[PDB]
């Protein structure tokens, strides 16, 4: 429904020539980014809490708060504007190319990116095309062109195109004689392979020549034209519509499940902190009701805060709880899961088993924000010639097996046709001899209503009354066009329905004569149903990066085609067969340490922070913190950082040369169990049921009015560094508990935190310094420390508090 | 061309502990048979330790201080018969407990000057601003500054041991050792400019409440201000509403007699510090002290009931293995 003259000679608006892969321009890019951060429920939180203590009230001090949120944005905002200026620095190198244009009787020479609908192109031999053409011309006769599409099918076999029969004569020979032309197509679509046109050449007088047009004769971008020394099209369809920009669908972003899971966590630690707030602020004014309960002639407001606006204190005091509780939610958690991934994210381009003598290359870590999601795939999305078939690869079929042990499903999304594409499944292991095949091609539905039919003598009638290993479907993107694009036209019993329940009931699926979009749309609907499947897409060609974009972790293969789809990509493999290593071994333990270190962090602030919370119903409800704040500060940064920093960067939760062996050990973490609800009440009670033994087990050992041999009353301050000497050894504890692949970095770090707390408190617990306005906590781990009975309460409180872990391991380990 | 290091290719010597029932069902008795033991050692020697607490707060018409609740021409003072059945013999500590009393309040653990208090001169002319409104009266700074300094603890306190006859023997209480000694040493300190401490407190003003200046708070040199044992004691805030402050030292006589000996005696309070406006209660402890302190049940109870539950659950569960 487009006009296009031939020589842009008569007898608008049209894009230009232009592809762009970018997201950002590189002159609004912080506008843009900061913006969705900070959209973000937890970027957004971060700032009004460092707002807070800034401008109303702070425990400890402001620079702990903006310090690690402004790591945290300036490292994402680097990740996220390196990541899309190398997409323009691709759409460069693909405009501002050289194209020759016969603008005016001789060959002009423009880039790429200033084509315009209806000029004619000319492409010498293996000279990429700039756009759909439509070929009107050889140089030589017969007015053929040989064209392989290497970057839209995949394959590399040489098609044939065939010029129109009126023009095949123009060659070179007033091609520019004001050729007179109207190519009339069709609105630019995705099919690849569809396309109806028409063409109205004009004769020396007057001519009504109309040819009808098809997709023999479009010349299709980014398919190089071979064994032709020199064609002449006219371009079509100019950027951000050619058939090839039509099927990319663009990268939108790739979140894990355990950073989905670290968002639900902190929607449920920011009640928990609304609530330790609410609950203190309306027992704050419950306890102040009594006139001798605030300014009891021992402590008076000066008469400032006689004066403040009654309702503009309960508002404040509210802020005033949440910047003390605040700690519930840490912003080390942030700061530590980057440099987890950064770090963690090493071990794949080290790895001597991802290393290929042929390309002299090994693995490649594109973006290290997937670690964890390597361990958690469901589906497993393959490319068929070049990562599967080389015949197959060394151990295609041994690596599709130990997919299966593993409980993945295998499907093969190819663009090759289904007769070479067929057979090679049944090499690979993935089609058996007795598996009856459940077939959706072309050549069983040449109908309009009969795969209807086919969709249910397949599902309601076949395979889904029954056996898991004997029905195998097939299916073409002619026919998956009618069931994915014609799902709107029925609801009853939906196409899209009928046909995905025969998929999770098959042992593999196999499409074949995929466009690159269709494989897009395969591994989106997967990702839609009955919850959310985790998909892995892998492919080495160009036209594998749309689904390489759309699947929740996609790899890129390192081949013959090129470095397309590795750098598209998020991993790259330089063969299929370390798919089995990449996420069996590195995928589990890629997850299991980030995991860990999640449901660590909330716990072990909760610890911290249930005993200061506590600690108000016996101050006037003041917000008067329970510790030091020299501790508060150093807690998340000195004291229990860097343990659990070495466990997150080496621990095999199961030895790695064991967890290749045996793939059925893929299961064990299989829906997110270590961060589901099950686990997560584990976490939450055990913090809470420690951190009221921590502050009602030294309650009560305050109750004695001296703990010494010289009786000598503690104070405050002492009250509050037996609390928190409990809690370092009991959270530091309860990790070397969680600890089964102990390094010498691991020794260093859990026995130096816990040498380092108490060398620490003897250093800045002995001196006057002086820099400090109070002096408050001179001696009070000294004194503390000269008191028998003070030992003796800290040793049994870190065992009555790590009781529920050391029972729970002897039920864990037996019957 | 990859790095083949023991670190890079995750390959490090572990140690890999296997923790299970079969191995950790023995620690279940180690416990067992090491807090019991221990619990019934400190449970026994807080039942050794000899204590009476005397509430002298009146509030009840039949109390003797009920005269000192509101006084008409006071320095007020009272009397409180009291009787010791069983002697102390060791050494005997006199406190002085106050209850709904929130020292560990968040206005009031800060309204201190922690420099002034170590003998700072610029500190000492120019108080912090967190001892407010206790930092300046009748435009001068005060010596003391803070709430915390300003409500010091003002009764005083002596025993009296009645012999065979009515005639009442007093006994000898001593102020000095009942701070930390790190504290009175180091963390407070006097002016340092001369040797007379009235003229190193110049430009200073008493507290509010203070009756006497902070150098009158004692006769003796190394006691007068700053550095006071009974200043140093209260400046050291409670960590709960209901808390105990050390008062005096009742120590030990050079031939084995016992340290307090049993019969009647009187406490003689002078009824200075008002509790009753915050429904505040006022009372006096005599206690003996052990390797543990005072007398507190918890801790010996809490060493029994973890491990019993713990030798239990070891013989429960081991047991259960005994199945085969
Ligand atoms: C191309 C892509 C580039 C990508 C690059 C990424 C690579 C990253 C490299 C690593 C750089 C690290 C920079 C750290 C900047 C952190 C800022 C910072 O320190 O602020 C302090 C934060 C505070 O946390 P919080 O206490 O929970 O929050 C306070 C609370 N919200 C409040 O109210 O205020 O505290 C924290 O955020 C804790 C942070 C973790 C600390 C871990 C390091 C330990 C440091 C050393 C400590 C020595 C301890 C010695 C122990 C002895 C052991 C032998
Ligand atoms: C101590 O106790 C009795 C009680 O009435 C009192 O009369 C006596 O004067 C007091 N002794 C001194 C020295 O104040
Ligand atoms: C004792 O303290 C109270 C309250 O601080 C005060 O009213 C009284 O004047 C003081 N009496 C003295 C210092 O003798
Ligand atoms: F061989 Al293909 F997509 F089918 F690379
Ligand atoms: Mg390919």
């Amino acid at each position: 429904t487009r006009t296009v003259f031939v020589g842009n000679h008569p007898v608008q608006r049209f894009c230009d020539n232009r592809i762009v892969s970018s997201k950002y321009t590189l002159w609004n890019f912080l506008p843009k980014n900061l913006f969705e951060q900070f959209r973000r429920i937890a970027n957004f939180y971060f700032l009004i809490i460092f707002l807070v203590q800034v401008t109303v009230d702070t425990p400890t001090s402001p620079v702990t708060s903006g310090l690690p949120l402004f790591f945290v944005i300036t490292v994402t905002a680097i990740k996220q504007g390196y990541e899309d200026w190398l997409r323009h620095r691709a759409d460069n190198e693909v405009n501002k190319s050289t194209v020759y244009i016969i603008e005016n009787a001789k060959r002009v020479r423009k880039e790429s990116e200033k084509i315009k609908v209806g000029d004619v192109v000319e492409v010498q031999a293996d000279e990429t095309f700039p756009c759909d053409l439509i070929l009107l011309s050889s140089c030589t006769t017969d007015g053929t062109c040989y064209v392989t599409t290497a970057s839209l099918d995949g394959e590399s076999n040489c098609k044939t195109h065939y010029a129109v029969r009126d023009t095949i004569a123009l060659c070179t020979a007033e091609s520019i004689d004001t050729l007179r032309a109207a190519i009339e197509c069709e609105q630019p679509q995705p099919d690849l392979y569809k396309f109806v046109g028409r063409i109205n050449i004009y004769s020396n007088s007057l001519e009504a020549v109309a040819r009808s047009l098809g997709p023999e004769n479009l010349l299709l971008k980014g398919a190089t034209l071979k064994n032709t020394e020199k064609i002449y099209g006219v371009a079509v369809y100019t950027g951000m519509e050619t058939k090839m920009a039509l099927n990319y669908q663009g990268k939108s972003q790739k979140r894990s499940a355990v950073e989905k899971s670290i968002n639900a966590f902190l929607i449920v630690y920011l009640f928990i902190l609304l609530t330790k707030a609410a609950v203190c602020t309306t027992l704050k004014y419950v306890w102040q009701s009594t006139p001798y309960n605030d300014e009891p002639w021992y402590n008076q407001k000066t008469q400032k805060e006689r004066e403040t606006l009654k309702v503009l204190k309960m508002f404040t005091d509210f802020l005033s709880f949440m910047v003390l509780f605040n700690f519930i939610i840490p912003v080390s958690m942030y700061v530590t899961v980057e440099m987890q991934k950064f770090l963690g994210s090493f071990f794949i381009s080290w790895d001597k088993d991802f290393y290929d003598e042929e390309i002299n290359e090994g693995a490649l870590v594109n973006t290290s924000d997937l670690n964890e999601e390597l361990g958690q795939v469901d589906y497993v999305f393959t490319d068929k010639t070049g990562t599967l078939t080389e015949k197959l690869q060394d151990q295609a079929a041994e690596t599709i097996e130990a997919l299966h042990a593993a409980g993945l499903k295998v499907w093969v999304l190819t663009g090759d046709k289904m007769e070479t594409a067929k057979s090679t499944c049944y090499a690979c292991r993935l089609f058996q001899t007795n598996t009856e095949l459940l077939e959706l091609t072309t050549k069983t539905i040449e109908e309009s209503e009969r795969k209807e039919d086919r969709l249910h003598e397949l599902l309601i009638e076949y395979r889904k009354k029954l056996e898991h290993q004997e029905y195998g479907l097939i299916i073409d993107g002619s026919t998956l066009s009618l069931i994915l694009n014609s799902s709107q036209d029925s609801s009853s019993n939906n196409y899209k329905s009928i046909f995905l329940q025969i998929c999770m009931k098959c042992t593999a699926v196999l499409c074949c004569r995929m466009a690159p979009l269709q494989k897009a749309q395969i591994v989106r609907m997967v990702k839609n149903l009955k919850g959310s499947p985790i998909t892995l897409s892998i492919g080495d060609g160009a036209n594998d990066v749309s689904m390489i974009l759309e699947s929740h972790v996609g790899i890129g293969i390192k081949g013959k085609e090129g470095r397309q789809a590795a750098r598209n990509s998020d991993y790259s493999v330089p063969k299929f067969k370390h798919l089995k290593k990449l996420l069996l071994a590195h995928g589990h333990l890629y997850y299991v340490r980030i995991a860990h270190l999640v449901q660590y962090f909330f716990y072990k602030n909760l610890c911290f922070i249930l005993p200061q919370f506590l600690y108000q119903f016996f101050c006037g409800f003041s917000q008067q913190p329970l510790y030091d704040a020299a501790y508060l500060t150093m807690y998340n940064i000195c004291f229990t950082s860097l343990p659990i920093l070495a466990y997150s960067l080496l621990e095999q939760h199961i030895n790695i040369d064991t967890l290749t062996s045996d793939p059925r050990l893929y299961m064990k973490i299989s829906g997110n169990a270590m961060l589901q609800l099950g686990p997560f009440l584990y976490w939450t009670f055990l913090a809470a049921f420690e951190g009221t033994v921590f502050f009602f087990g030294t309650y009560f050992l305050f109750q004695t009015a001296s703990l010494e041999e010289n009786g000598k009353v503690y104070g405050n301050w002492t009250f509050g560094t037996i609390v928190f000497t409990v809690l370092v050894f009991t959270v530091t504890l309860k990790l070397a508990l969680d600890t089964r692949f102990w390094t010498w970095i691991n020794h260093f770090v859990i026995w130096g935190s816990l040498a380092f707390y108490v060398f620490f408190s003897f250093f800045w617990g002995g001196i006057i310094w002086p820099f400090l306005k109070q002096q408050r906590m001179y001696f009070v781990f000294a004194q503390m420390l000269s008191s028998v009975s003070t030992w003796l309460a800290i040793i049994l409180l870190i065992f009555i508090s790590l009781f529920p872990e050391i029972l729970l391991i002897v039920l864990k380990n037996v019957r | 061309r990859p790095d083949n290091t023991a670190f890079k290719q995750q390959r490090l010597p572990a140690w890999q502990p296997i923790l299970t029932a079969g191995t950790v069902l023995p620690i279940f008795f180690i416990i067992g048979l090491i807090f019991i033991p221990i619990g019934i050692g400190i449970f026994v020697t807080s039942n050794n330790i000899r204590e009476i607490e005397i509430d002298y707060t009146g509030t009840e018409p039949s109390s003797p201080c009920n005269k000192c609740l509101s006084p008409d021409v006071t320095p007020c003072f009272c009397t409180i018969n009291f009787t010791l059945e069983k002697s102390f013999e060791g050494n005997v500590f006199m406190y002085y407990g106050l209850s709904n009393f929130y020292q560990n309040h968040r206005r009031y653990v800060k309204s201190r000057d922690d420099s002034q208090l170590n003998g700072d001169s610029s500190a000492l002319l120019n108080p912090s601003k967190e001892c407010e409104p206790y930092r300046r009266n009748e435009d001068k700074p005060i010596a003391p500054c803070g709430a915390i300094m300003n409500s010091m603890f003002n009764d005083t306190l002596e025993l009296f041991l009645i012999g065979q006859d009515s005639y009442p023997i007093p006994i000898a209480l001593k102020k000095k050792g009942i701070a930390w000694w790190t504290d009175k040493n180091v963390k407070f300190r006097n002016p340092p400019g001369g040797d007379n401490l009235e003229e190193r407190f110049k430009g200073t003003t008493k507290p509010v409440n203070w009756l006497k200046p902070v150098y009158m708070l004692d006769s003796d040199p190394d006691n007068n201000g700053f550095i006071n044992e009974d200043f140093i004691v209260w400046m050291r805030t409670a960590a709960l509403p209901t808390f105990r402050k050390l008062y005096r030292l009742i120590e030990r006589k050079s031939d084995l007699h016992p340290t307090l000996p049993a019969g009647r005696y009187w406490l003689n309070v002078t009824y200075n510090y008002p509790v009753h406006y915050f429904d505040g209660r006022k009372r006096m402890i005599l206690s003996t002290i052990s390797w543990m302190g005072g007398k507190n049940p918890f801790l010996g109870i809490a060493y029994i009931a973890v491990g019993s539950i713990s030798f239990l659950l070891g013989v429960v569960l081991l047991v259960i293995n005994h199945k085969y």
